Parts: structure tokens; C-alpha cells; sequence
RNA sequence: GUUCUGGUAAGCAGGACUGGCGAAGAGGAAUGAACCUGGCACUGUGCUAAGGAACCCAAUGUCUGGACAGAGACCGAAAGAGGUAGGUGAAUAAAAUU
């Protein structure tokens, strides 16, 4: 079964971090950008190593497509989260999923 | 219990070299010599500093009762010289890291026959 | 603010006290008594032959606490090399007041105060003990614990009051007479 | 932080250096221009000399040595203003630094009478020998007769959650 | 993350400040179980807390109270309302967070063995100063008619013997082998299986 | 404003809302206090209500401080209920266990033979059966899985329960053919001596003689008499407004 | 907002000066015609204001003093004692005290 062994191959070549909010305001959503936090990393500084790296949501229920691709524009905050930006914008009913982080650089053309 | 006197040994927050107070102000704060350690390529680096008592925590005594600035230094890189920054598995290189997985990973298989 | 202050009490000669924590326990010949001090802020030890209170930078009223706590020490100490005693005293203008005592001296019933025909009943507090005196009008309480001894005399003395009628004419009661060590 | 300025000025009309006089004041303030302030409010109430006469030729900044960051005793002599009006008063500090000195009073009645810095005015600040100092709170300090443990604790990690079996403090 | 768990040992720590941390989780998307709810500390004298618990009961509405607020007498279930109102709860999104979460008062059987997390920043001896007042939810819950307190009594004694029994039962293991390792007839293994690997 | 004349609310609201009961048959859903220093003994029993008559009783008592020298007795007339209480036979047993939720039930041991009159009470209508019911459970008494569930039973429990059925056969003026089966708890004794004083009885008859005595105090619960949809001057009681 | 006249006052009646709402949206004071930031064609990337930074809810921590009242963060007078933190001026002193 091709999505047992898919996930085994990501698991051990990504750090991993989940999507928790879009960029939003007290009032306002601004749903083309999307809210990671990663695992060990924690302050402004260490966050700021990975700006530039691609990032995948991996969805195997879907009927649609598999993947969805993206990229890390900019670092959020003072403890470590980032701000991404992807193919297509991230549904509500996708908050709380986990995201792997690829460990290359990619331009902001190919997502 | 220790206690803040001129010569106790402290750590500071988050940090794993030790340090020495060498005048006590007020019930709240203190003169220390500091030691740290660049990790860009071993460059120490020993000065005094003004500091207050809640970032600090007590884990010894020495004399200390008359000495000079160049002395102490003198104490404190005898002090921490077996200390390091980090676990040597994360610093060598790869197939070193791998060879002494193995290692463990073997006498793991033993283990279980045997016991 | 206070920079340093200590309080110190020293052991006799047959006492033995031990420290588990704030738990403070002592023994001696009239037997054992213990306190539990983990309701104050303090450090307790013992140190050549004598228990220790300390604090450091303590306010105004952190210090009256170390103080009561050195005082209550001294009264276990006290207490268990000889006990102390109450004395109480039967007072009447008209109705001659009569008492029992029962279960070996752990129940003391009153009878006939002010001509009422119902009696009273009053218990002893932990390891005290109710005895006769000099004279019938007379008794004697002798325990190890300064607490439950002085709680139990008072709580007989409290309710053995005229109610409803005027104090100044009507002066009958069961008074505290006398307390102290025993010999 | 506090710093230690001294400011240098003279008067002029419609003509230049119209009196041969030059006047200095001594000031603890942030910066510059907080020193230049205080020159203009004292010249103005002592003399009657308003801005448009006045030119500031030059300021000074004052630094001391203290290399081997050792500590010393200090009196200092101040007022500030209350609703009521304005009250005098004399107290002692320890520190490395002059300045160090006055930035530990201007905390302490901010604390103890509900002031903002700049309703209070320094008059004096002088250092000290163990036989001078008049008030309790620094001598036995002074006198070098203390120790004391710690009673706050310190986290071992940054980590929000631990395991149970762990220590988690200092 | 979805599909992580997290078991709480509640006891020592200040009740408002763990709840924050863990509402927070339950947003993420991690699985939640708090043990030991009787053992949460609240700040001052209980005396203060009695009557904050009194203004509480005499809430209800007016013309019908099987609609008006539920006052709810159990540690466990107290816990829980304190974490429920710092979630979105009149929304979906908050309903989903809550069925994550359960409470326990004590510890049942099934989690006696799992490994158990802590959160340094909220217990007491960090959070406070000890010049003052504090008591038990445990303590002021029995004054508001909570029936199960003997059934928790008997619960903490299993947990003690288990507690013995584990520690006895590894601390052999540990001898065991630490001084097996040190033999030859260990030693000389290494090399014969290293030999099939070099 | 406020109202003219204070006056008492109409009726209590402890028991409100009066709706109707749901079966005509009650549990005794409380009972006292156990007390390990006692024989082990029933606490409970079924009975049918039959009718009224009264009696008379002679009496002597009067206030302890009457001055009144003569040992005064005197004639009372009372009315007096009579109820119907044939011999209940046990036929199984419940043990309990406390949890923070309260009692659950660990498990039930039912007799090897079981009556037609018990048998009943499990089929909704009587003359269309198959009567296939309880047929297969007996060789559980050959396998020993009766002497592994009284272990479980005696292991772990804190409350033990009887099962016990009414003998309505005996009673033709009822038209039933259904027994009623009540749960009855037994206090006195530890755990093993009430198991073992239930097992010595299954299948055995009680008299009520074992339960009560004369001049005993008692409590009994029952459903009262219907009335159907009414207004509220009979419901609650209230005043009959002006005539015209 | 700053000021004035009549009235015990009033979300009361009547004038003067400089900006508003009327005819004004957007972000902030939980909510509010007029208050704070700041004037609008339609898109995209960056930055700041006012106001925020345990959780609801995008971003939070540190240092030094006070404060124990189901207090305060939102909140009433003349009159007052008690507890505690500091200033100044009088004494006395065989630790200090008033």
C-alpha cells in the first residue's frame, strides 16, 4: 500500500510542525498566508535559518490530490513560529494538521 | 544550604560554565567574574558584571580572602576546564556518528539473547 | 526589612527532640508531645544542643511569627520534663454546686448550677486528666500539652456563667484559680 | 540608565558676548538635551535670562574609571513635589558608579511615594567613609558582615512540559 | 499536531495558570488527560473561597431553572468549566477542541502505567511568594456536597503499592545487568557478532 | 406594588412537576445503614393491599408531669389497613462495586431451576410463546463457571443483593400470571458471609416472619390513586373567584 | 473642547470662539452619530499609528519598591482610628525608647 510507505520515506527526511491560524488581525483573516509552529525551534534567531524552505501538507483521504506544496516567506513573532504560503489556500478544516519541512530552498515561482 | 558570601561558585540561567561573586551590594544584588565560551572557534572570554540575585544559582565555596583580577582567572579556567558546550555525537561528522550507533545498537541485540 | 534574625531554645539534660520536616517532636519523662510548623514560614534545625529558628530579609510581621514559634518550642520542652496543672473553683451565693467524675477521669458532669435540675457534661481534650482538691468545691486538671490542658479548664469556665440575669448580684461560677508547672 | 552632563553658556543682545561672564551647571540626566532643558529652567528662575538671549558654547560628558568594578558608599541630598508642596530629604546608597547611585533614589521614591522622575531634583552627591555614614540601612553591608541563601527558585529548561521523574529547579 | 496524546499530573500546580497552557494544546489539535483534579491549588484563604462559591449558587433563572445555569459539585467537573470558558465553545471549531479533553479525579487503572508530564512554570513554590495562604480544590469541594472522597481515599492507596512494587522491580533489572555487562562471557559476543558486521 | 394582605403560598413545590409514574410496580431505591456487628439479615418485602376495617385499643398514656395519682386507662378507636403478604422465593443474586459514578453491578448468578411464574415476566404476552428462555444457561452449573462467578462476586464487591419473586398464584382475585420480581439488599456480617447465606437459600421460600415483628416502625412506598386531567381548584387548592 | 447668563439642579433653557456629525467609510476604546489614530477609484509586496502582547484572540517577557480587603484593575462626601512603608523636627539614653 503506496501511502503506508510514503509516509515512512517523509518521517524520516523532514522536521515536522502543524498549521495553527492564518495571518489575522483582531477583526480581520488574511486566508493567503497560513501560521506554522516547528518543532524544536524557539527563538527569532534560530527560526530565521529556515526562511527560504519548502514545505508539504500530505492529505491521503483526499480524492483530489495527494499534496499541496508551498514555501517559507518570513519569520512571525519572537518564539520561533513562521509565516508560509502555498498552491492554494489552506481551508479552516485543515487547522491543527501536521506539515513536513524539506531541508532545501525553493523560489517563490515553482511552490 | 549554600550561601552568597564573597567566593561562592554560581551557574547563571540556561548556561552550563560556572562563575564566582566577588562583592555583595544589597540584599538583592551582586559584582561577578563571568566566564563564557564562543562556539565560532573556542574564543573564552573572563570580565566582571553587575548582576541580580534571581538569575543565579548557588553550588559551592572557595577563599578567595585576598587575590587580584588575573588570580581569579587564573582559578576559574582550572574550574571549568572539563566542561563543553555539547554532546559530541551532534558535532563530528557523519560516518563517525553512525559508527558509534552501531555500537550501542549491537550490544542492545546481545542483551536480549543473553538475559 | 530585617537582614538576619535567630531565635534559639536549649535541650536539657533527659529531653530528646527530632525534626522530620516541620514536624517537631519531643520526648521526656511525662511522655510525648508534638506540633506541626508547616503552616509558617521558617527554618528550624538543631545545631550543639539547642533547637534553631532563622529567617533572612523578612518583613515586620514575618519576624512575630518566628518569635511565637521559638515560644511554643519552649512550652513542649517545659511540658515534658514535668506537666503543668489548672485548679478550678466552685463559687455560691444560695445553690451548693456538686460534681462527678467519670471514665477515669476523662468525664466531668455538673449538677444543680443556679438550682437547675438538668445536668452537664464537659470532656477532656487529648491527654488530660480531672482529679478531686483540697476540698470538695476544689479541682485539679494535670496534663503534658499547655494547649489541651488551658483549652479544656476554659471551655468549663465559659459555660459555667449565669445567662439572662444581672452579674453583679448574681456572682455564682466555676473560676480559674491557680495554674503553673507541677513541682 | 542615567548619565552626567555639564553645560557651558552666555549671554547676548542684538550685539555678542554682551557680559564677559560664563555659567556652568552640573546635571544627571538621559541625554543631551534633557541637560540643555534643565540649564534653560535653572538660568531662567536664579537669573532672568530667557532663551533668545542665551547661546550654550559647550557640553561635557562625565565618566569615571572603575575598571575593577569596585564598590562604594554615597549620601545624596534631594527634594520632589508632592500635592501638598515641596518636601527636603537625606539618603544612602551603595553602588560602582555616581550614577549608579542616582538612578537606585529616583526608583526608590518612585516606589515609596507615587512620583514620575522628573518631579524630583538632586542637590548634592557625595562619597563616603565607614566612620560618616549616618542612617541604618547600608552600614552593616558597608562593614562587610553578610550572607544570605537564595529564596527564589530558577527554571532548568525552556521546555514548556517535562517529564515527571526530571528535576525542574536550578 | 492531530494524533498526539498527553497525560497531566495535576497536583501542585496554581488552577488558573495550567488551564491557559493546556486550552491552548487542545487548539492544536493534541489529546489531553488530566489525573489527580482534587490536588489544584487556589491562592488565599479558603474562607475567601467559601463565599465566591456562595455568590455562585444563588445565580438561576428566574422563571425556569432546568433551563438556568448547572452548578457543578465534583473536583474533576470543576476543573473542566474552568478550561472550558477559555475556549470558543459557541462555536464548532471550540466544541471539536472539548470532546479532546477528559478529567480525572485520582488516577484509574488504565493510567497507571503511562509516563506523566509537568509544567515547571505554573507550580506554586515558582509562581508565588511563600509568605501567604493556600488551599486544595479537594478541601473546599466537600463543603458543597461532594459524595466521593472515601472512593478517591482507597484509589491513592493502590497507587502507592503499584508505585513500590515498579521501583523494587527495576532497580534489580538495573543490577542485573549492569553487573552481567561487566563479564567476559558478554564481552566476548560483541566481537563475534562484530566480526559478521565489520 | 405590593399586594394588600400577606397569605400562604397553595401548595408545596417539592413536588413539582407532578407528573404520572411510569410503571405501577416500585424499587426501594434507599436503604439504612449497613453495620458489620449484626447477623446478616433482609431489609425489605412485596405486599398487595386488601381494604380498611377499625379496632379498639386500651392506652394509658399522659403527660409525665400529670399530678393525677390513679393508673387511668382508656379506650381508643382507630382504623387500621390490611395487607396481603405471601412467602417470596429467592432465585438469584447482584453483587455491587462503588466508583466515582457510584454503585455499578458486577455481575448476576441465577438458581438452576426457575419457575413458570418467573419465567413470565421476561415474554410481553403470555399465550404466544415459544418458551425457549432461560434453557441452555444450566450447563453453566457443569462447566464451573458458577464456582468462577461467586469467586468474582466474593474477590471484589461492596454490596450484595438478593433476587426474589412474589407467588401470585396464590392470589386468584389479581387475573395476573406474571410474578413481580424485587431487588433486596442484605446487611450484617462481611462480604463471604453474605454470599454464603444467600447461596444456602436460593430456590428456598422466606416468610415475612423473618423480616418484621409486631410493634415494629416501617416505611412503605406505593403509587397512589389516579384522578385524570384536572383544573386547578382540586390540583392546588386554590379560591373560587367572584359569583358573577 | 474652552468660557458665560438664568435656575437647587437636569441627557434643562439661551449666547460667543475653533474643529466635527449632519453629508464620513476604515482600524481602536467589549458594545455606542459626535471620543483616539486617521479621510476611501482598482490590484500586489513591504512598514507604522492608536491600541495591544497567560487563554478566548495575531503578538510577552524582565527589574525595583508598595499592597491582604471575597480588595483592586471599573467605582461617593464631611469626618476618622487600626496595620504597614518612608521624610522632617523635638527629647531622653545604662539596647535604643518616647
Amino acid at each position: 500500500m503506496e501511502v503506508i510507505k510514503k509516509i515512512e520515506l517523509k518521517e524520516r527526511v523532514c522536521a515536522k510542525g502543524t498549521l495553527y491560524s492564518h495571518k489575522r488581525s483582531k477583526k480581520n483573516i488574511y486566508p493567503r498566508y497560513s501560521l506554522i509552529t516547528i518543532e524544536n525551534v524557539k527563538t527569532r534567531e534560530a527560526a530565521m535559518k529556515y526562511v527560504g524552505n519548502a514545505v508539504e501538507l500530505f492529505k491521503p483521504e483526499s480524492t483530489k490530490e495527494e499534496s499541496i506544496h508551498g514555501i517559507i516567506k518570513a519569520v512571525h513573532g519572537r518564539s520561533g513560529a513562521v509565516r508560509a504560503k502555498f498552491s492554494r489556500n489552506i481551508s479552516p478544516v485543515e487547522m491543527g494538521s501536521k506539515v513536513y519541512i524539506k531541508l532545501y530552498k525553493m523560489n517563490e515561482d515553482e511552490i | 544550604m549554600y550561601f552568597i558570601k564573597p567566593g561562592c561558585l554560581i551557574k547563571k540561567k540556561f548556561s552550563i560554565y560556572t562563575s564566582i561573586v566577588i562583592s555583595v551590594i544589597d540584599n538583592n544584588s551582586v559584582v561577578i567574574q563571568s566566564y563564557d565560551k564562543s562556539d565560532n572557534g573556542d574564543v573564552i572570554s573572563i570580565d566582571r558584571e553587575v548582576i541580580n540575585v534571581s538569575k543565579i544559582v548557588p553550588i559551592g565555596n572557595i577563599d578567595i580572602k585576598n587575590k587580584s583580577k588575573k588570580e581569579i582567572d587564573g582559578i576559574l579556567v582550572e574550574e571549568n576546564r572539563n566542561l563543553k558546550n555539547k554532546d559530541d555525537v551532534l558535532l563530528m561528522n557523519d560516518f563517525e556518528r553512525f559508527k558509534e550507533q552501531l555500537k550501542k545498537e549491537v550490544e542492545d541485540m546481545v542483551i536480549e539473547e543473553m538475559a | 526589612v530585617y537582614v538576619y534574625v535567630e531565635e534559639k531554645v536549649q535541650i536539657p539534660e533527659g529531653c530528646k527532640v527530632e525534626v522530620v520536616n516541620k514536624k517537631v517532636t519531643v520526648t521526656g519523662p511525662k511522655g510525648t508531645v508534638s506540633k506541626d510548623f508547616s503552616h509558617i514560614f521558617v527554618f528550624i534545625d538543631i545545631h550543639e544542643e539547642n533547637v534553631r529558628c532563622r529567617l533572612w530579609n523578612c518583613r515586620k510581621q514575618e519576624r512575630s511569627k518566628l518569635i511565637t514559634c521559638s515560644k511554643l518550642i519552649k512550652n513542649m520542652i517545659d511540658g515534658s520534663m514535668s506537666g503543668y496543672f489548672y485548679e478550678l473553683k466552685a463559687a455560691y451565693k444560695h445553690f451548693p454546686i456538686t460534681f462527678e467524675i467519670k471514665e477515669n477521669g476523662k468525664l466531668l458532669i455538673v449538677k444543680n448550677f443556679l438550682g437547675q435540675k438538668w445536668a452537664r457534661e464537659f470532656k477532656m481534650i487529648g491527654d488530660t486528666i480531672i482529679k478531686q482538691g483540697v476540698t470538695k468545691d476544689h479541682l485539679i486538671l494535670e496534663g503534658i500539652s499547655k494547649e489541651d490542658v488551658s483549652q479544656t479548664a476554659g471551655l468549663i469556665q465559659n459555660n459555667c456563667l449565669p445567662k439572662n440575669l444581672d452579674r453583679r448580684i448574681f456572682q455564682d461560677g466555676v473560676y480559674i484559680a491557680t495554674k503553673g508547672l507541677i513541682e | 540608565a542615567i548619565n552626567e552632563y555639564k553645560v557651558y553658556g552666555i549671554k547676548i543682545d542684538d550685539n555678542g558676548v554682551v557680559g564677559d561672564e560664563v555659567y556652568a551647571h552640573i546635571v544627571f540626566a538621559t541625554n543631551e538635551l534633557l541637560a540643555k532643558s534643565s540649564f534653560n529652567k535653572i538660568l531662567k528662575k536664579q537669573k532672568k535670562i530667557k532663551p533668545k538671549n542665551t547661546k550654550v558654547i559647550k557640553v561635557e560628558e562625565i565618566k569615571e574609571d572603575n575598571k575593577d568594578l569596585d564598590v562604594k558608599n554615597y549620601g545624596i541630598d534631594y527634594y520632589y513635589k508632592s500635592k501638598r508642596c515641596d518636601h527636603k530629604g537625606y539618603k544612602e546608597f551603595r553602588g560602582v558608579s555616581r550614577c549608579h547611585a542616582v538612578d537606585k533614589l529616583l526608583c526608590d521614591i518612585g516606589g515609596r511615594h507615587s512620583v514620575k522622575r522628573n518631579l524630583i531634583f538632586i542637590m548634592k552627591v557625595k562619597e563616603l567613609t565607614v566612620d560618616e555614614i549616618k542612617k541604618d540601612k547600608i552600614k552593616i553591608f558597608a562593614m562587610e558582615d553578610v550572607e544570605y541563601p537564595a529564596y527564589r527558585n530558577v527554571l532548568r529548561s525552556n521546555k514548556l512540559f517535562v517529564s515527571e521523574n526530571e528535576k525542574l529547579f536550578n | 499536531m492531530i494524533g498526539k496524546r498527553i497525560v497531566i499530573d495535576a497536583i501542585g500546580h496554581v488552577a488558573g495558570k495550567l488551564a491557559g497552557h493546556i486550552a491552548k494544546e487542545l487548539m492544536c489539535g493534541i489529546e489531553v488527560v488530566i489525573v489527580h483534579a482534587e490536588n489544584v491549588m487556589f491562592t488565599g484563604p479558603i474562607k475567601r473561597g467559601v463565599g465566591k462559591f456562595n455568590s455562585h449558587l444563588n445565580k438561576s433563572c428566574s422563571y425556569n431553572p432546568l433551563r438556568g445555569p448547572f452548578h457543578l459539585r465534583s473536583p474533576s467537573m470543576h476543573l473542566m468549566k474552568v478550561i472550558k470558558r477559555k475556549l470558543p465553545h459557541r462555536k464548532s471549531k471550540g466544541q471539536i477542541a472539548l470532546k479532546r479533553l477528559q478529567v480525572f479525579d485520582g488516577c484509574p487503572t488504565e493510567y497507571l502505567s503511562v509516563e506523566k508530564m509537568v509544567c515547571p512554570r505554573d507550580k506554586l513554590e515558582y509562581t508565588t511568594s511563600p509568605i501567604r495562604k493556600s488551599y486544595k480544590l479537594g478541601d473546599l469541594m466537600i463543603k458543597f456536597g461532594w459524595k466521593y472522597e472515601s472512593v478517591v481515599e482507597k484509589m491513592n492507596q493502590n497507587e502507592e503499592q503499584f508505585k513500590i512494587e515498579e521501583t523494587e522491580k527495576q532497580k534489580v533489572k538495573e543490577q542485573k545487568i549492569e553487573e552481567l555487562k561487566k563479564s567476559n562471557k558478554f564481552q566476548q559476543r560483541v566481537e563475534e557478532i562484530m566480526v559478521q558486521m565489520a | 406594588s405590593c399586594r394588600n394582605y400577606s397569605a400562604p403560598r397553595h401548595g408545596s413545590l417539592a413536588y413539582c412537576p407532578k407528573k404520572r409514574a411510569k410503571t405501577t410496580k416500585p424499587a426501594i431505591k434507599s436503604f439504612p445503614k449497613d453495620d458489620a456487628s449484626k447477623p446478616v439479615h433482609l431489609t425489605g418485602y412485596l405486599a398487595y393491599k386488601v381494604g380498611m376495617t377499625h379496632v379498639v385499643r386500651l392506652s394509658t398514656r399522659r403527660s409525665k408531669t400529670e399530678r393525677v395519682l390513679k393508673e387511668t386507662q382508656k379506650e381508643v378507636l382507630d382504623a387500621v389497613t390490611i395487607l396481603e403478604v405471601p412467602a417470596m422465593r429467592i432465585f438469584g443474586m447482584v453483587g455491587y462495586k462503588s466508583t466515582v459514578n457510584g454503585l455499578k453491578a458486577i455481575k448476576t448468578v441465577y438458581a438452576e431451576h426457575l419457575d413458570e411464574q418467573v419465567l413470565a415476566r421476561l415474554r410481553k404476552r403470555n399465550s404466544r410463546s415459544s418458551k425457549l428462555m432461560f434453557k441452555l444457561y444450566p450447563q453453566k452449573y457443569e462447566n464451573g463457571d458458577i464456582k468462577r462467578d461467586y469467586e468474582l462476586l466474593k474477590r471484589e464487591s461492596d454490596v450484595v443483593r438478593v433476587l426474589a419473586h412474589t407467588q401470585v398464584s396464590k392470589i386468584p382475585s389479581l387475573n395476573l400470571k406474571k410474578a413481580h420480581i424485587l431487588e433486596i439488599q442484605l446487611n450484617g456480617g462481611t462480604i463471604e458471609e453474605k454470599i454464603e447465606w444467600a447461596i444456602e437459600r436460593l430456590e428456598k421460600e422466606i416468610p415475612v416472619s423473618e423480616v418484621f415483628s409486631q410493634q415494629d416502625l416501617i416505611d412503605v412506598i406505593g403509587v397512589t390513586k389516579g384522578k385524570g386531567k384536572e383544573g386547578t381548584t382540586k390540583r392546588f387548592g386554590t379560591t373560587i373567584l367572584q359569583h358573577k
